[PDB]
């Protein structure tokens, strides 16, 4: 357990790699008779990992005559055959544009894809690739995909669990075995791709979560 | 200051006139003080409209404080009592004083009473819940020093109190510097006490908000007035609880009035006048009421004739120790849109004790009685269902074909023996549930069809079909003429918001609810000379339903219909013996209930 | 609790009982005094009267056999309106230490024994159901058909061995009781259609029909004479033998009687079982297993107790054989 | 987008003596334009405690004080509220004593103080801030003493006592001992009627979802409403609290942990979203009374054409949806009966016929509309469910969807993916208008007078145009009677309509008045026309001709049964058509406008 201070607060996010320099010490708020608690008072922190000239290697590449295939060729090195199934995936990484008519009746800005066919493990590779090479992306087979309402042991009441499609903001979500997902969960993912938001009205929960992600599904 | 108020209240208590006593100007409180002095009465409901008749200022400063004043009054009467006819002046009180709300104030709701009215006289309306049982609350604890042979007292105010171990008499201490004194439950004084919660009417709540509760400390004479699950109106101070700066509050009831009838409990005021005996003595009194039941509904001249027998009910015997029920059960199988859920909603409001339930929104343990645990004590307690809360009244269950099949056999017990026998793992008992049931249902798949016979476009097991004395069967026959008159009725209704002028104007609900309560307690008999007529009729039935291809399951439980469906009629005509003219009315009913199929 | 109190009978009363027990029909004179509101139904009252005495309480601890049930289980099947539930409602109000149960409002563990988290000590403790609270008396189970086959297969133990073996989380024990079921059911389709076979209107298995020993089929149609007599009787209840004879005759006949078989009675009990097999085999009505041969004993002895005969003779087998035969017809 | 003012700045047109003597001079306000002397009086005529101030004015008047007030809020707001009682006594001293103490809210534009609960650091301690966000709980309103009044029955005197806690602007912890014997000689007795209590709540603002960085669990903050600000916020809102920020310490056993808890002592609240339209101009009402008079022939059709221009075809459905948006007239007879005054519409058809579009438009047009689906909705979660509390542990009745939307609209899409055990929970709340619940420890009846707009995909995936209208719909003839209008919008296969539909949507993908229907229907809703015997004999005839099968046709099937329940839907559509005209008397031209709709919606034709 750590203890950050004035300017070290809000410097790291759950999921980071760090390197702490702290003063290993003991709590003094005064199993065993003389046992104490212990923490590390942090007083140094680190994190482990755009340009004008970099802009030009995007410019010229967008301008070169055969700009289309150069990407769709280098987005699936291992798996080969039928570049259409790789042609399409090139678009999902960019997507259309979000329009707001005068009525505020916004429009989608993402796409969805289904790769039907036998599970022959040729598609899991592709899922892993598209997840790895994405600005935001999650590959799922826990809490679920959409939100749930679960009876908390402590509260003894129902609480709300936003799943994956609420954490992926603009990103891309990959799914396999489209008949394995929980019946309720499959209903909710249907509605989420329909409306692009999840709104549960149950025991003590009436909230809304904007789902803004891209579905790349693989069937069987 | 108050020393001059104790005189301005004595004046009012000794001087007040009243004319409505039916005599001359007597003294409303003049007689009361004598009765109280002769220990023939305990409570003195000092009205506040009468102080607001000659001094509208004192009323302003009562409902402003109402805590000092309720003590000045109990001192004024304490002084006046001897003048008509132990050590502390409270152990010898033996009476209490209560304020009956002033008429100018308006009955608030539970949500409205805020902190700006702590310590003032308020008035709330609500539904009772979780009324406790009477327990003795101490007022003046009496101790004794067994050593020095004395008697001592101390008065209690808080919900707690610390006893005494002194014997503070300086003589006992001075002589010997030693001695303890025992508590004692003889010389002390207790007073009845019970606490009960109130909730808002779920009607007068914002569209989806949670109702709030309040606590009421009934004590003294107002106890045992209110029953749980009840509409009530309470008048009492609104105080905080003793023992940081936040405070929890309770209502300290001074007056409790039942408002079941939507106006004020007038069941005890069910007095029929001679000018109404005029009507009740007419030739066809039975036929006026029948037409004055839910007049907004055209047609159905016969169904309204049976829904009245259900409200009056037959007589119940007990020969050689073999109980026979004296209630009537009725079902209303029929096509969609024939105003069944209107008839039921009306028969709900025309009954002293009634309940409304829907088949698809009620579970089988929630109808009869449920055993539920308290996570505060871990103790299992019983909790009545619908049929228990509707003990001496009527229960209404529409959408009766859609109730789950394991939640419907929990009615077979209440329809014949009229008890509920629970043997779950906390309790083992039989509650009394003497209710008469009235249910509505759709025949097969929404609509009757003439291909399949009965019993297959009804879908009730014979064991339950036979529990119903009258399974009435209506239809949506689209006869061009029958539709024209129905429409010319409903459009008149939507124009004027009333029914078209009928032969006889319907009686008020308030008046029928009394005409019937007077008509229940007759208990007519049966004459022997009729046992040959009745018999033959019954026999004939067992022939037809045995020599037919549609008829239902008739059994020896049908005879008791004819019998108990005629002691109802003979109870309307105010006779004290069943006559051969009512047996034929009953027999006609049991025939006009399945003719809608021929 | 009043077995010591039976010695507290006026000797003026034992004369009365012993003398009433000599009239040639004291059987039909006591039986016909049960429930003086049902119509004739002459046999069902005979069965329900023999159930209030029960066979002897023999002591089989020596033969290592175990124990031996001495009470009689009775089943009533028949089409609606035939006054079954009234007989249960009457018995339940007569016998002390009894219960009344129903079909859907009773579970598997609520009838025999459940395990509850005791609130204070937070520990699992055992409790007793309905078939164990009766324990000396009758456990009326109405609506016998409408209990899913799970909760119906529980009666197999408590109604034949008079025991109950529990093995749950921390409780491993073996109760016992001396109850006697009295059940009432409806035929399947709730209508006794005579096209099907008797073992098809009941629709109960054989491993459950054999634990009963008096299956009364109330086959009653629209007999124009019966209906007329019944209606004439029922209407009479609207105008307007003793008990303490029966209430004391029963205590006596329990306290100081123990019918032991004979050799002339035992020689009519062997053939009465060798014919039952050939009869019940073909018809397809209800087969007969050796358990019935014990029931006859149970019935025969129970008849001898009615007349205080203290010894089972021939006629006490012919009666309780005609009763066992003329109930399924 | 940054909210740098409570009044949306884009389209607003359409010692301690110096402070106290400067606030008074600011509150004079007479000599320049009399802005506040027009507000003090205004509130005295309404009997209010507090008045809202614009700091934007304090700036122009005196910059130094405007800065010293946003950085030392406590010592400045204890001097503002003093020199406000001073200035109200300078108008009506009789009023200036009715109330114990006055209060003063704030509003305007604070420079860097407009923060979110995520940015509210510990450099804003004792500084006016303006927090925005969602309320996600409330507390139980409880009194709280600020003064006692005691009494000596022996000495006939009267002593008082002033209370103060850590939730004041002065912050001295007083003990609530309630003295019973000041001097050991005399006994005391409290007088509750003459004491002074106040209200007290505690809500929890939480950061807006679409403003979170989405990686964490958005931050929260605790607000302490008071003194008739109390019930001004329910769970699920979007508020802009404007209150001082404060840390309140503690000590359990003479040894304090340095850790403190920080709260926000609110002194104003603002609902950000405008969810009402009663603000109309006299020019607007003039326009309205013009338009309602111009042509009585064609105002309904002209209204409905302009309903949803973003959709091509479906004129009938738009007509009926307008009828929904108006509503009938709820008659309650004298004996206590009640007849509903709403219209429930059902739309079935092949995929992609703009059903969801019509629903999503009816949502935004009408006020108080609630959306719902066919799988994210249980039979009990629609009406009311029993639960308990976490603080008290005693049961209560949480309101479902169709009880929140009272006097409103409920939009149920994919009404067919709802199990049979779930539709049945509606038959009471769609006709009788109120929900009845008898659960274990709950017996209640909630008012749910609403109207249902539902959309359902047909069985077989697509509407087989040959079977029959009854086999393409799974609903049983008991639920099919509740919904009084059934529109079969099967995918328009005719080649013409698709052409203009494509034109329209593609034009949209290359980027009567709209904001006038709002006011016009919000006005024409209240009118309550009354039948007349000229038409009431025409309806009473068209129904008796509908009810006769022969007069219908051959080779024509029935979508839904005609009962005595469609009769009073004729009456409802009629008096909802004479609500657009603002007519107040239905005529024979109405009872004929609403009969063709029925003739079209009830009977379908089968092919082979
Ligand atoms: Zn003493």
């Amino acid at each position: 357990q750590l203890y950050c201070d004035r300017y070290l607060c809000d410097k790291v996010v759950p999921g980071n790699r760090v390197t702490i320099m702290g003063i290993y010490s003991i709590k003094k708020f005064g199993v065993g008779v003389g046992i104490r608690s212990s923490y590390i008072r942090v007083l140094g922190i680190q994190v482990d990992t755009v340009s004008p000239q970099e802009e030009e290697e995007f410019r010229r590449l967008a301008a070169l005559p055969n700009v289309y295939e150069v990407i769709s060729k280098s987005i699936a090195p291992s798996i080969f055959g039928g570049t259409d199934m790789k042609k399409a995936i090139a678009c999902l990484l960019f997507g259309g544009s979000r329009k707001r008519l005068p009525d505020g009746l916004t429009r989608r800005g993402d796409i969805n894809l289904l790769m039907l066919g036998d599970p022959g493990t040729a598609k899991s590779q592709l899922l892993k690739f598209v997840e790895k090479c994405s600005p935001i992306g999650v590959y799922t087979s826990a809490a679920g995909l959409t939100a749930s309402v679960m009876r908390d042991p402590s509260s003894r009441n129902f609480i709300m669990e936003g799943g994956a499609m609420v954490l992926a903001d603009g990103g891309v979500v990959c799914i396999d075995e489209f008949d394995k997902m929980r019946e309720d969960d499959r209903v909710a993912i249907h509605e989420a791709m329909e409306q692009q938001t999840i709104s549960i009205a149950k025991a003590g929960i009436t909230t809304t979560l904007n789902s803004r992600c891209s579905v790349l599904a693989a069937a069987n | 200051d108050y020393a001059l108020e104790k005189e301005k209240v004595k004046k009012f208590l000794q001087e007040f006139y009243q004319d409505d006593e039916l005599g001359k100007k007597q003294f409303k409180y003049g007689n009361q003080l004598v009765r109280l002095a002769h220990r023939e009465q305990v409570a003195l409901y000092v009205d506040l409209d009468d102080v607001a008749e000659d001094d509208p200022e004192l009323v302003d400063s009562i409902c402003e404080n109402a805590r000092r004043y309720a003590k000045l009054f109990a001192d004024a009467v304490q002084e006046l009592l001897p003048q008509y006819k132990q050590y502390p002046a409270e152990l010898m009180r033996r009476f209490e004083l209560y304020f009956q709300g002033p008429s100018s104030n308006k009955p608030r709701v539970i949500r409205e009473v805020r902190a700006d009215s702590v310590g003032k006289l308020v008035t709330v309306r609500g539904i009772v819940t979780r009324v406790s049982e009477v327990k003795p609350k101490m007022v003046v604890a009496t101790y004794t020093c067994d050593q020095c042979g004395a008697e001592t007292y101390q008065p209690i105010q808080s919900p707690t109190f610390m006893p005494l171990i002194m014997c503070p008499s300086q003589e006992c201490q001075t002589n010997r510097s030693g001695g303890r004194l025992y508590l004692q439950t003889r010389g002390s004084r207790f007073i009845k006490f019970q606490e009960m919660k109130m909730q808002e009417h779920s009607d007068q709540v914002p569209v989806g908000n949670i109702p709030r509760s309040i606590t009421v400390l009934v004590e003294g004479e107002n106890t045992r007035i209110a029953q749980p699950g009840d509409h009530v109106s309470v008048t009492g101070i609104f105080l905080p609880i003793l023992r940081g700066l936040l405070s929890e509050t309770y209502l300290e009831a001074h007056r409790i009035v039942k408002m079941n009838k939507s106006e004020d409990d007038e069941s005890g005021a069910g007095e029929l006048t001679r000018e109404e005996l005029r009507q009740i003595a007419e030739e066809d009194f039975y036929e006026k009421l029948a037409a004055s039941i839910a007049p907004e509904i055209y047609g159905h001249e016969d169904v309204k004739k049976a829904l009245l027998l259900l409200l009056v009910g037959g007589v119940d015997q007990s020969p050689r120790g073999m109980k026979i029920r004296g209630n009537i059960n009725i079902c209303l199988m029929g096509d969609p849109g024939v105003a069944k859920s209107q008839l039921l909603s009306y028969i709900d409001r025309l009954a002293p004790r009634s309940q409304y339930t829907t088949g698809r929104g009620s579970s089988g343990v929630g109808l009869t009685a449920a055993v539920l645990r308290d996570s505060v004590s871990g103790e299992l307690t019983l909790e009545g269902g619908a049929l228990v809360l509707a003990d001496q009244g009527v229960c209404c269950i529409d959408e009766f074909d859609k109730m789950a099949e394991a939640d419907r056999t929990a009615i077979h017990e209440v329809m014949e023996q009229q008890t509920i026998s629970i043997a779950k793992a906390g309790i083992l008992t039989t509650l009394n549930a003497r209710c008469s049931i009235l249910a509505a249902a759709n025949p097969a798949y929404g609509r009757y069809n003439p291909r399949r016979s009965l019993e297959q476009n009804i879908q009730l097991p014979a064991a339950l079909l036979s529990r119903f004395d009258l399974l009435w069967l209506i239809q949506d026959r689209p006869d061009r003429d029958n539709d024209l008159r129905l429409a010319q009725h409903i459009t008149y209704v939507h124009q004027h918001s009333r029914q078209p002028p009928s032969q006889f104007e319907p009686l008020d609900m308030k008046l029928m609810r009394r005409y019937i309560a007077m008509c229940r307690e007759k208990q007519p008999m049966v004459p022997e000379s009729l046992a040959d007529y009745i018999t033959a009729a019954y026999v004939e039935m067992r022939r037809e339903a045995w020599a037919s291809k549609d008829a239902t399951y008739t059994s020896a439980r049908t005879l008791l219909a004819i019998l108990r469906l005629s002691t109802a009629l003979a109870r309307l005509r105010m006779v004290d013996v069943v006559e051969k003219e009512d047996v034929n009315e009953a027999i006609r009913l049991m025939e006009m209930s399945k003719d809608s199929l021929l | 609790d009043e077995e010591a109190e039976q010695k507290l009978f006026s000797e003026k009363r034992v004369e009365l009982l012993k003398e009433l027990s000599r009239k040639p029909d004291i059987y039909e004179r006591l039986a016909s005094a049960l429930a003086p509101s049902i119509y004739e139904h002459e046999d069902i009252k005979k069965g329900i009267l023999l159930q209030l005495f029960g066979g002897t309480r023999k002591d089989f601890s020596h033969t290592g056999r175990g124990k031996f049930r001495a009470e009689i289980n009775i089943l009533l099947c028949g089409d609606p309106g035939t006054s079954k539930s009234q007989l249960l409602q009457y018995v339940y109000n007569l016998v002390p230490r009894g219960q009344y149960t129903s079909g859907k409002g009773s579970s598997a563990v609520g009838l025999t024994a459940y395990v509850m988290k005791d609130p204070e000590t937070r520990q699992l403790v055992l409790q007793t159901g309905a078939l164990v609270l009766s324990d000396n008396g009758i456990c009326c189970i109405d609506e016998f058909d409408k209990m899913n086959e799970s909760t119906r297969s529980v009666l197999h133990e408590v109604m034949e061995q008079q025991t109950l073996s529990i093995a749950k989380a921390g409780i491993i024990c073996q109760l016992n009781a001396r109850t006697s079921v009295l059940a009432a059911a409806n035929p399947i389709e709730s209508q006794w259609n005579p096209k099907k076979t008797t073992i098809e209107n009941i629709q109960l298995p054989h491993t459950l029909l054999s634990r009963f020993d008096l299956i009364f089929l109330l086959l009653d149609p629209q007999d124009e004479a019966y209906d007329r007599r019944l209606a004439h009787h029922l209407v009479a209840l609207y105008y307007q033998l003793d008990m303490a004879v029966l209430k004391d005759y029963i205590a006596y006949a329990h306290s100081t009687i123990m019918p032991r078989l004979s050799e002339e009675a035992s020689q009519a009990l062997i053939e009465a079982y060798v014919d039952m097999r050939k009869i019940g085999s073909s018809r397809g009505m209800v087969s007969a297993y050796p358990r019935q041969l014990e029931s006859l004993i149970r019935l025969a002895e129970a008849h001898a107790k009615v007349r205080l005969s203290n010894k089972v003779e021939a006629i006490d087998v012919e009666e309780a054989k005609r009763l066992h035969r003329e109930a399924l017809k | 987008m940054l909210p740098r003012s409570p009044p949306l700045p884009r389209g607003n047109l359409w010692e301690l003596r110096e402070a106290q003597r400067d606030y008074l001079d600011f509150l004079d306000d007479e000599e320049d334009q009399g802005i506040y002397q027009s507000k003090v009086r205004e509130l005295i005529s309404d009997n209010q405690y507090r008045l809202i101030v614009n700091v934007n004015d304090l700036r122009r008047k005196n910059e130094k004080r405007a800065n010293r007030l946003l950085n030392n809020a406590f010592e400045e707001l204890v001097a503002f509220q003093r020199a406000l009682k001073d200035f109200v006594a300078s108008i009506d001293a009789t009023y200036a004593k009715q109330y114990e103490e006055f209060y003063v809210g704030l509003e305007g534009s604070f420079g860097s103080k407009h923060v979110s609960p995520r940015t509210l650091t510990s450099c804003f301690l004792s500084c006016v801030v303006c927090v925005e966000g969602i309320v996600t709980k409330c507390s139980l309103v409880r009194p709280k003493v600020v003064r006692s009044v005691h009494y000596c029955p022996a000495t006939k005197k009267t002593i008082e006592r002033r209370y103060s806690d850590l939730t004041t602007l002065v912050a001295f912890p007083s003990s609530s001992v309630y003295p019973t014997k000041d001097e050991e000689n005399n006994p005391l007795e409290t007088e509750y009627g003459l004491s002074v209590y106040k209200d007290h709540q505690t809500i929890t603002i939480q950061e807006m979802p679409e403003k979170a960085p989405a990686g964490q669990l958005p931050r929260s903050v605790d607000v302490i409403l008071d003194d008739d600000l109390v019930d001004k916020a329910k769970p699920g809102d979007r508020v802009q609290v404007v209150g001082t920020y404060r840390c309140l310490p503690g000590k359990k056993g003479g040894y304090t942990s340095g850790t403190f808890r920080t709260v926000l002592i609110a002194c104003n609240v603002k609902q950000m979203s405008k969810d009402a339209q009663p603000s109309f101009s006299a020019e607007d009402i003039a326009k309205i009374k013009k338009f309602s008079k111009t042509r009585s022939k064609d105002i309904f059709d002209q209204l409905a054409k302009s309903l949803a221009p973003s959709i091509h075809g479906h004129d009938y459905v738009k007509k009926a949806i307008l009828c929904l948006l108006l509503g009938g007239v709820e008659r309650d007879l004298e004996n206590g009966s009640h007849i509903r005054g709403d219209i429930n519409i059902l739309l079935i058809g092949d995929p992609s016929v703009a059903k969801s579009q019509l629903l999503r438009y009816v949502l935004c047009t009408a006020p108080r509309a609630i959306p719902t689906t066919g799988r994210g909705s249980s039979g009990v979660g629609l009406t009311a469910a029993v639960t308990t509390d976490q603080e008290t542990g005693e049961r209560r009745l949480e309101a479902g969807a169709m009880v929140l939307a009272d006097r409103g609209v409920v939009c149920i899409d994919e009404f067919d993916k709802m199990s049979d055990m779930d539709r049945t929970a509606i038959h009471e709340v769609m006709e009788q208008g109120r929900v009845t619940i008898a659960k274990a420890g709950i017996h209640a009846r909630l008012n749910a007078r609403c109207s249902v707009l539902a959309a359902a995909n047909p069985v077989y995936g697509r509407y087989d145009q040959y079977k029959t209208p009854m086999e393409n719909i799974g609903l049983q003839d008991s639920l099919l009677s509740r919904f009084d209008l059934l529109f079969i919008m099967l995918d328009q296969m005719d080649p013409e309509q698709d052409r203009e539909i494509s034109d329209h949507v593609l034009r949209m993908h290359r980027y009567v008045s709209a904001a006038f229907m709002k006011k016009y229907i919000h006005v024409a809703k209240i009118i309550k026309p009354v039948l007349t015997q000229e038409s009431a004999t025409y309806i009473a005839e068209e129904y008796s001709r509908l009810r006769s099968q022969d007069s219908m046709s051959s080779d024509t099937a029935r979508t839904s049964p005609v009962t005595a329940r469609t009769l009073e839907t004729l009456i409802r559509l009629a008096t909802a058509h004479a609500k657009a005209r603002m007519s107040k008397t239905v005529d024979l031209q109405d009872a004929e406008e609403a009969v063709e709709l029925v003739q079209y919606a009830y009977f379908k034709k089968v092919l082979e």
